[PDB]
């Protein structure tokens, strides 16, 4: 849903693929010209790989947190762990660990 | 009259009446045009308008001044802010000078306003079309200014009222002919109504009576220290019909500037006084007026700082502050020519107390409020259709536990000081488990900074 | 109607979904969120320049 | 590849420009008129070439 | 099953000759009539609507000559009334005045012909002289808003627009200045509504001016010949007569035919009731007046005396027809008429001002630039 | 709708209303609110009397 | 084509021009539907 798009998403169901994994092959292999995906995984990739490069911007502000359904108590307690690692470096030691 | 110009000679005529009927004032003006003579209502409907007296009238009634009254009622919609709004006539006069007052003085400012819609009545016809209904269930303001007479707002008032205008988030504004008397309350008019007039006890009819006597008396005195004569008064209106080409009449110019007792009554070229006395009226719970506001010397003092309001059965109101952060918030003054802020700038409020010792507490001053996090506050409100309001805060930056409260925004919701508020917000685990919180729409966190040399 | 690891948990196969998952509007007005445990965004990826 | 580019800065001969010409003799002209000037109103055109 | 209708008309001629007319209509529930005089003053007239009129239970009076103190009685009352000779402007609007209709149009309406008389003679430009009143006004306003066009489908030219407008005081003394202002003037062709001292100022002017002469175009209607103004009439001139205007029987008569008609269609409705009869302690206006007014809106009589008769947004008469007129030595002859949409040139061959039969094109433009 | 949104075609749909044949208008309700359609051109679904 | 009367309001106009890089697209239609997509407009082959 967006006006401006409506030509791109027109455009791009033809070539989309099941696993981002396999467009890493694909353009990997120049079978693609690029790819679309959130951003720090492929900060790893090309990381990882000397054959890629990140994309000039950054757009689309956005974040992970735990899937869990509906209403139950469990988001609370969730979340206010996750703060409670985010107040010390237990993510940058993630990072660290990979 | 005639009659009265038969028995005694009246030189002048003074007249007034409870009544709410303004075209006895009507026709009146028009003797005033048709026998040469100066004659005040002081009181009641015989001040009502009529647009467009005669270039040959010498009338003059206490009535604010159309234009300034809508103008005045500019100044009622700067004081609360109140930027969405529509206006409703019928055929009656005046319509077309009033819109032109309106709009030349919207486009003409630096300030924010946006007018909605305009529609036009019609009281001529009865109703199989419900058109009047219908063009009113076009209305999408708060509130909106309605311009017509006291026995066409009735049935106004009960046909719109069957709309569901008269609600919560429902206000009307009209001007001060319109409602008229003090004690005549039509009941289906809407509750808490609001209009404005010349004040109901802070001023006195006797008093008026001397207002005018003292009127055409200097003014006579005006005419005589020039000219030392008058023209004879024609007793007889049948006998009016020869004296057309005799009497010379230049008194308009002195009747215009009557300087008096230290409250000038001078009134203009088109049948208004300059500064009449103006005083704003609101409908209570009980249904029967009381004197909520005055207009005094092209300026206003308002009886409340804020806005009373009930709201009995649905709390779609809620309660914001913060402190103006630099980028996330503008604060600024308000710009002299208006009073508010401008564009699409908000208010907020500001606490600040005077003395130390002391409490006196409407601790309050409006300001400018804009900026960044204010869109989103904007962007939302628009979003799921609810009010919003801010105001400075008080006590430190942010907030923070002292030792068993907490000094700060957060903590002046948990308190319920307030509902909701914003700004910069780390959001954490110490803060979290007393308050709740939403997606963030912001990534951020600790950083440092110095200088490349 | 639904499927994928949204499906498996609103017909109620597991409780739990721990991924790089995106935050929309719509989910939410099914699943519930917490505070966002890392900020990533859009990019594009494409061959390094000769 | 970015390779080839016009002459100079842009200079350019027969300075001229695209339009709307329509049926001659007709009022329509003045209203389109207005209308693409309207159209720098809301500088739309920005948007335009944007895209 | 009694009607009651008035009318205030020059000369007791005109009662015995409306009372048989409403005996005219007896043949088209029972009338009932009543008439008095036109008074000098404005208080006595309404004096005399209360006691003798009003009092009477009427429901619509007849007027001629501001005669306006009438209509404040009847609106007070909201009582539909007709008269016949009024063309002041005062009526335009229903913005004083409620109820009211009229059996011909105003001064301002001949403006409406003038300009399909210049698609007679296709011409792009004008000169528009008018004192500014209340009159002159409403004169600008029509105008302009034929002038508001081009909204199709003609013209093969670029279309007729206002050259250029001028105001001035009624009752001046020496106009002078606009009129060599309109020297300059892109056109030599002239448009004037104005009164009578006033055309003949204006027409004075004109001559120490010497625009009288070739090539000039003077467009007015009725009013301007009527009166001394005729006397200072400048040569050739171009004018109009409204039909029958000064005819006051006919068009009482009409009128009576038009009440009528409101009084078969209307009155077979229902939730009637009577206006008061007397004025003093009476202060409720007649619930159902201004329903009366919108049946005499839509009210269309197929056959008068001076044939179908129109209404407009206010109720005025439209798609009326006019005489036209000009000058010929000093004699004013009919040159031809009008419908609705066009001219209707007579055998007589239209003359100009100036030289024979050339009509003379005002676009001439000045290599002054 | 179902058709609607599915496609890569350019569908714009305005508005749908209901009107009600059951009661009798004083109101114009029905009037109304087929005052407020906007298309050159729009469905109607219902009996040939009504 | 439509066929239409239009007695009296001519409301409707002529237009016609080449496809020409870039002002112009000009594409054929899904086969899926038809008519071209999304904001895209029609025009005829004569
Ligand atoms: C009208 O008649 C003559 C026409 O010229 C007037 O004379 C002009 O008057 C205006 C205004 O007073 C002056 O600005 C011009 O300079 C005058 N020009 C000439 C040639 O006299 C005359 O003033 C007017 N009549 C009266 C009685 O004032
Ligand atoms: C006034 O006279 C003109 C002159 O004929 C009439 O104009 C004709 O009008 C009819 C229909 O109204 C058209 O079919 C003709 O083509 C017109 N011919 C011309 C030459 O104009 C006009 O109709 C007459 N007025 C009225 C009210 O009928
Ligand atoms: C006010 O009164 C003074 C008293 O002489 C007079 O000179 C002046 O003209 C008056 N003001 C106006 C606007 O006429
Ligand atoms: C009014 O018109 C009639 C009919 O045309 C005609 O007799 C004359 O012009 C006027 N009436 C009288 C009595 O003169
Ligand atoms: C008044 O007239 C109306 C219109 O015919 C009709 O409903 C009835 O006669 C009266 N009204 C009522 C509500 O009875």
């Amino acid at each position: 849903r967006q006006v401006e798009l409506s030509t791109m998403y027109r455009h791009m169901e033809k070539h989309n693929y099941e696993s981002a994994a396999e467009a890493i092959q694909a353009v990997r292999d120049n079978k693609l010209h690029a790819f679309i995906w959130d951003s720090a995984v492929l900060e790893f990739e090309a990381s990882q790989k000397c054959d890629l490069v990140t994309t000039g911007e950054l757009f689309f502000r956005s974040g992970f947190g735990i899937g869990m359904r509906k209403d139950s108590p469990w988001k609370q307690q969730v979340s206010l762990s996750i703060l409670k690692s985010h107040e010390n470096g237990f993510m940058e030691d993630l990072d660290k660990t990979w | 009259i005639c009659d009265l110009m038969s028995d005694r000679k009246i030189q002048g005529v003074v007249f007034a009446d409870d009544t709410d009927q303004e075209a006895i004032a009507q026709i009146l003006d028009f003797i005033s045009a048709q026998t040469l003579t100066p004659i005040l209502g002081i009181h009641g409907g015989s001040s009502m308008i009529m647009a467009d007296k005669d270039e040959s009238s010498m009338f003059f009634q206490f009535g604010p001044s159309i234009e300034q009254q809508a103008s005045v009622m500019l100044n009622i919609m700067e004081e609360y802010d109140w930027y969405i709004f529509s206006i409703v006539t019928t055929y009656f006069p005046g319509y077309q000078d009033f819109v032109n007052k309106i709009r030349s003085t919207i486009e003409n400012s630096f300030v924010g306003w946006e007018l909605e819609e305009v529609l036009l009545l019609d009281m001529s016809l009865d109703d199989g079309d419900c058109k009047i209904q219908n063009q009113l269930k076009k209305l999408q303001s708060p509130i909106i200014l309605l311009y017509c007479t006291k026995e066409e707002a009735t049935y106004i008032f009960e046909v719109a009222n069957s709309v569901g205008l008269t609600g919560y988030g429902y206000t009307w504004i009209v001007p001060s002919l319109v409602a008229g008397d003090t004690d005549t309350v039509p009941s289906e008019f809407p509750t808490g109504l609001i209009s404005v007039s010349y004040d109901e006890w802070d001023y006195g009819l006797p008093a008026r009576v001397r207002d005018g006597i003292a009127i055409i008396t200097t003014a006579a005195s005006d005419m005589l220290s020039e000219h030392s004569f008058i023209p004879e008064p024609k007793s007889s209106c049948y006998n009016t019909h020869e004296k057309r080409i005799y009497q010379s009449n230049m008194l308009n110019r002195y009747l215009i500037n009557v300087t008096f007792e230290g409250r000038d009554l001078s009134f203009s070229e088109d049948g208004y006084q300059m500064h009449p006395k103006l005083v704003i009226i609101l409908l209570n719970k009980e249904r029967k007026w009381e004197r909520v506001g005055k207009w005094k010397d092209k300026s206003l003092q308002m009886k409340y700082y804020v806005w009373p309001r009930m709201c009995p059965e649905t709390d779609d109101h809620l309660s914001i502050v913060t402190l103006e952060e630099a980028p996330f918030v503008i604060v600024e003054s308000v710009d002299p020519l208006s009073g508010t802020c401008m564009r699409n700038t908000v208010p907020c409020q500001k606490r600040i107390i005077s003395e130390n010792k002391t409490d006196e507490e409407p601790g309050y001053i409006k300001k400018c409020c804009k900026g960044f996090c204010i869109d989103i506050l904007k962007k939302i409100s628009k979003s799921v259709k609810f009010t919003y309001d801010l105001y400075l805060v008080t006590n430190g930056k942010h907030g923070k536990k002292i030792n068993g409260t907490w000094n700060g925004m957060i903590g002046e919701v948990v308190m319920k000081r307030a509902y909701m508020a914003v700004g910069s917000l780390t959001i954490n685990e110490e803060r979290s488990e007393v308050v709740d919180f939403s997606v963030p729409f912001i990534e951020t966190g600790i950083s440092v900074m110095v200088s490349r040399s | 109607e639904w499927n994928g690891m949204m499906g498996e948990l609103l017909s109620g196969q597991a409780d739990m979904i721990v991924a790089p998952l995106t935050i929309n509007n719509e989910r939410a007005q099914y699943i519930e969120f917490s505070k966002p445990f890392k900020y990533q965004g859009l990019t594009i990826l494409v061959k390094k320049e000769i | 590849g970015c390779k080839l580019v016009t002459i100079g800065s842009g200079k350019v001969f027969a300075s001229t420009g695209y339009g709307i010409a329509i049926q001659k003799d007709s009022g329509w002209k003045r209203q389109v008129d207005l209308a693409i000037l309207q159209l720098f109103g809301d500088g739309e055109m920005e948007e335009l070439e944007a895209l | 099953k009694i009607v009651n209708i008035g009318a205030v008309l020059s000369t007791r001629k005109h009662e015995q000759m409306f009372r048989e007319a409403v005996n005219q209509a007896n043949k088209r529930i029972q009338l009932q009539a009543t008439s008095v005089t036109h008074k000098p003053n404005a208080i006595q007239m309404a004096l005399s609507v209360c006691e003798d009129l009003i009092s009477s239970q009427v429901y619509a009076i007849l007027v001629s000559h501001t005669p306006t103190p009438v209509s404040y009685t009847a609106g007070f009352y909201r009582i539909p009334v007709l008269g016949l000779t009024t063309r002041m402007s005062i009526y335009s609007d229903k913005s004083i005045h409620l109820s009211f209709l009229r059996t011909v149009p105003p001064y301002s309406h001949q403006s409406s012909v003038w300009f399909e008389m210049m698609r007679v003679y296709n011409w792009n430009h004008i000169i528009l002289l008018v004192s500014d009143d209340h009159e002159g006004r409403a004169a600008q306003k029509r105008l302009e808003t034929l002038l508001e066009e081009r909204e199709s489908k003609y013209d093969n030219k670029r279309g007729p627009k206002a050259e250029k407008v001028l105001q001035f005081d009624p009752g001046t003394k020496n106009v002078t200045a606009l009129l060599m202002e309109a020297r300059e003037l892109e056109a030599r062709v002239i448009i004037l509504s104005a009164s009578e001292d006033d055309a003949a100022t204006v027409y004075r002017a004109a001559a120490m001016l010497d625009m009288t002469g070739s090539g000039y175009v003077w467009l007015v209607g009725e009013r301007e010949i009527s009166g001394n103004a005729l006397r200072y009439a400048p040569d050739g001139i171009i004018g109009l007569q409204l039909i029958n205007g000064k005819n006051e029987s006919a068009h009482i008569s009409d009128a009576v035919g038009v009440v009528a008609q409101a009084v078969h269609e209307l009155l077979e409705k229902e939730n009637i009731t009577d206006p008061p009869r007397g004025c003093v302690g009476n202060t409720n206006i007649w619930k159902t007046g201004p329903l009366f007014k919108r049946v005499l809106m839509s009210s269309k009589y197929a056959d008068g005396v001076t044939g179908r008769v129109e209404f407009n947004e206010d109720g005025d008469r439209k798609f009326a027809q006019y005489s036209i007129m000009n000058l010929q030595n000093r004699k004013l002859v009919q040159v031809g008429i009008y419908n609705g949409t066009h001219v209707i040139p007579n055998d007589r061959k239209i003359i100009w001002p100036g030289g024979e039969t050339e009509k003379p094109r005002g676009y001439q433009m000045s290599t002054r630039l």
